[PDB]
């Protein structure tokens, strides 16, 4: 199973950011204009028309599947082993071969 | 990596530091007021299987 | 006993989707997710406030910690509840994480009473269907029969090899600073460090701690901020970050799952 | 609810009839529950509105000064409505805004 790690959405008021990429699985950058974040303290910043929000997220292998997982194999020819009983009156042995 | 079929995440061993994914991930703009990260994704294929 | 690992950790208040009904107040009862990657049926729920540690960093059994008005307060654990459709019992309380077993349903929720004697709750959509083991469809552990292998969580409250990261609160907006005169503003009442900023352009932002006067403008021009940290927080996706984008702190994920019957 | 014998606005106490006198009792022991423990949201006068999960019954129980839990139940085929085209059970944190009809707390 996978997981969606989402770091914090750094918001810049009356400015703009530039997201330098990362060698990572599906590092996805998105920059939005025209935001008005309204948190507990009234507004977060004080500006009206140049606000930008940065949201970044990536997809990563979950932490528990070190113990459960499916594994696909290619499957080729096999071998054969046997176990026999060899009783002929004189002492009866068992054998694997 | 067909997103949502068997094994849309793939790893070549248990502990390789590189991996591959085609989760089908996108992003959307938030609503008025709420600060969050609206992300649209196909749900898991492995948990489906 | 010692296990300390926490000395610089502070709760937060985040946003939620329901607060009893409809009005989605930014509440102290955030739920980040619900991990259900075990096999018995239990849920490992991680939520906003943290439990077990008193105000100034000491191991407790029955007192809990939480936040209100960006200052620290406490409550009790014996008056906390978790349920989905019917009241289900908690099975373990440690640090920042809730641990329980619970019947099916389509919602999960946590609640506890406030130091102002209230009943703050929080609900979040999540589907929990009874995952089955063996070739039967039971619901309760019987007394006669056979057993089968299965994974579950262990109550060892100090164990390594899993973690989340920690950051610091960026800055806390407010307009509710003691700043009022007839054509002027009065520029603090506080006990901590503050960064002020405005747009009546004669003086830039600064890091004052004593009172000032800006003598010029009506109050709907300046907005104030709490500033640099004393402790750390969790990089929850619901509060922004400052320009210190790092991985300063990190903290145990307790209860590693192990083979059982 | 809300009215002690002498006219006042108490947010906690409730007036009822026993022995055709006028006895008080507080709201800190009033619960409603149909299929789970229901959750009240707004309490005024001679009516009570509340959200709570669907089922078949409904209940009111509050406790008197002699410490008994008098209650009464009735049958009612309440079930979850279908707004839009995806039958949820809990409001999510992002979606589409739609016309519905709710109650006002004034
Ligand atoms: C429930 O119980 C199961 C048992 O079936 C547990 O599975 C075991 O988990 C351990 C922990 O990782 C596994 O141990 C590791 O196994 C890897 C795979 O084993 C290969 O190599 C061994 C050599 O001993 C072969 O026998 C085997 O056929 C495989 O080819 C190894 O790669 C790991 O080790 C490397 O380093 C160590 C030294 O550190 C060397 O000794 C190894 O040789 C190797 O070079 C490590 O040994 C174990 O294999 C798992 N069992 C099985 C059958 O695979 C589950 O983990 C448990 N559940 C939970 C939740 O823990
Ligand atoms: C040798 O030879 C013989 C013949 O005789 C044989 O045998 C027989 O066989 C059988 C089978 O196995 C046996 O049996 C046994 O025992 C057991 C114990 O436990 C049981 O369980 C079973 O059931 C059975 O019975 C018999 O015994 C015999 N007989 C005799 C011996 O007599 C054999 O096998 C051979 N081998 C050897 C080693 O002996």
């Amino acid at each position: 199973d996978y997981k969606t790690k989402v770091p914090s959405p750094y918001v810049k008021c009356c400015g703009t950011a530039e997201c330098r990429t990362q060698d990572k699985p599906e590092y996805k950058c998105a920059v939005f204009t025209g935001v008005y974040p309204f948190m507990w303290g009234g507004a977060y910043c004080f500006c009206d028309s140049e606000n930008t929000q940065m949201s970044e997220a990536y997809v990563e292998r979950a932490d528990v599947c070190k113990h459960d997982y499916a594994a696909a194999y290619r499957a080729h020819t096999a071998s054969l082993r046997a176990k026999i009983k060899v009783t002929y009156g004189t002492v009866n042995q068992t054998v694997e071969a | 990596g067909q997103p949502g079929r068997f094994g849309d995440i793939q790893s070549r061993t248990l502990d390789s530091k590189d991996l591959y994914a085609n989760t089908g991930l996108k992003l959307a703009r938030p609503a008025a007021g709420n600060i969050h990260v609206p992300y649209t994704q196909t749900p898991s294929g492995f948990k489906t299987w | 006993n010692h296990f300390n690992a926490y000395k610089l950790t502070r709760p937060y208040v985040a946003y939620c989707a329901d607060c009893g009904m409809g009005h989605s107040c930014h509440s102290p009862a955030m739920i980040e997710n619900v991990q259900a990657d075990a096999t018995d049926g239990t849920l490992k729920i991680q939520f906003a406030s943290q439990i077990g540690l008193t105000k100034t960093d000491t191991h407790d059994h029955t007192k809990i910690r939480y936040a209100e008005g960006h200052d620290i307060a406490e409550a009790a654990r014996s008056t906390l509840k978790v349920h989905s459709s019917s009241e289900c019992a908690v099975t373990g309380t440690m640090g920042h994480f809730i641990l329980a077993k619970c019947p099916p349903g389509e919602v999960i929720s946590v609640s506890f009473v406030d130091s102002k004697n209230e009943q703050r709750t929080c609900r979040i959509a999540y589907h929990h269907e009874q995952r089955l083991i063996g070739r039967e469809r039971f619901t309760v552990r019987p007394h006669h029969g056979i057993e089968l292998p299965c994974t579950t969580y262990q109550l060892t409250t100090a164990e390594t090899s899993e973690e989340i990261d920690m950051h610091m609160p960026p800055d806390i907006p407010d307009r509710t600073i003691l700043s009022q005169q007839s054509g002027n503003v009065k520029i603090t009442v506080n006990g901590r460090t503050v960064k002020y900023s405005c747009s009546c352009g004669s003086k830039p932002s600064g890091t004052t701690t004593t009172d000032k006067t800006i003598n010029s403008c009506t109050v709907d021009k300046c907005q104030a901020y709490v500033t640099s940290h004393t402790k750390w927080q969790f990089n929850s996706p619901f509060v922004p970050r400052a320009e210190q984008a790092e991985r300063k702190g990190k903290v145990h994920i307790p209860f590693p799952l192990i083979n059982t019957t």
